[PDB]
């Protein structure tokens, strides 16, 4: 979905949405496109093990340094293991081959609970299918300005370090959710931002997002 | 380790 996201971002940015006589950003809001999933917490222990994270439904996962992923559902028992080549297996906490990674996941779990806030804690996620499988973390990287997190459902999340603003890009709905410095949040359809425009801050973050999606595609 | 807020 990265190629689609790149096309959507190229389109919104070419419209120069902040270079307008009157920006009407509010008219581009569409609260129904709020995501089902985003990353609420993360821990970069890549010096040793990998990147642990929590999704907004309170499930957790780890992308290990060997590019494998282990996800624990919010039921506290169900696991999905994803190999480097993408092969998926469904297991429970209740194989010996995964004992070490399960232990690491629990420790990441505990650390996130002990030390970190839940991003978007005040946001009601969109309701989807209670029985659907969780997305997992495909890859991530850190720049001067942000951490970039790409989920297997196509979503790309960019969390900015300086002001704690966050972008969640959802290419299936061609939408973006923006969490601002005050933790207020809005969801926009990118096509409506073309129509109505947006402020320089959001325009800058959307240019930055396209740069990040290009980096993801280059990786 | 580095981490979120
Ligand atoms: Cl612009
Ligand atoms: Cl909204």
């Amino acid at each position: 979905h990265l190629s689609d996201m790149l096309q959507q971002l190229h389109s919104v940015n070419a419209s120069k949405p902040s270079e307008r006589g009157l920006v009407r950003q509010e008219e581009a809001e569409d609260p129904a496109c709020i995501p089902i999933f985003w990353v609420s917490k993360w821990v970069d222990y890549s010096d040793k093990y990998g990147l642990g994270y929590q999704l907004c439904d309170n499930s957790v996962g780890v992308l290990f340094n060997d590019s494998t992923r282990l996800i624990l559902y919010n039921d506290g028992d169900s696991l999905q293991y994803i190999e480097r080549d993408g092969t998926e297996s469904y297991l429970t906490v209740s194989p010996n081959s995964l004992m070490k990674k399960i232990t690491l996941l629990k420790y990441f779990r505990n650390y996130m609970s002990e030390h970190l806030l839940k991003a978007g804690a005040n946001i009601t996620p969109r309701e989807g299918d209670e029985l659907a499988r969780l997305p997992y973390l495909r890859t991530w990287f850190r720049t001067r300005s942000a951490i970039i997190l790409h989920l297997s459902n196509g979503s790309v999340q960019i969390n900015f370090f300086q002001d704690h603003t966050k972008l969640i890009l959802c290419p299936l709905m061609a939408a973006v959710t923006y969490i601002d410095e005050k933790r207020d949040f809005r969801t926009y359809r990118l096509s409506l931002l073309e129509e109505y425009g947006c402020c320089k801050e959001l325009a800058s973050r959307l240019r930055y997002a396209r740069t990040m999606v290009d980096k993801l595609l280059s990786s | 380790p580095l981490h979120s807020t």
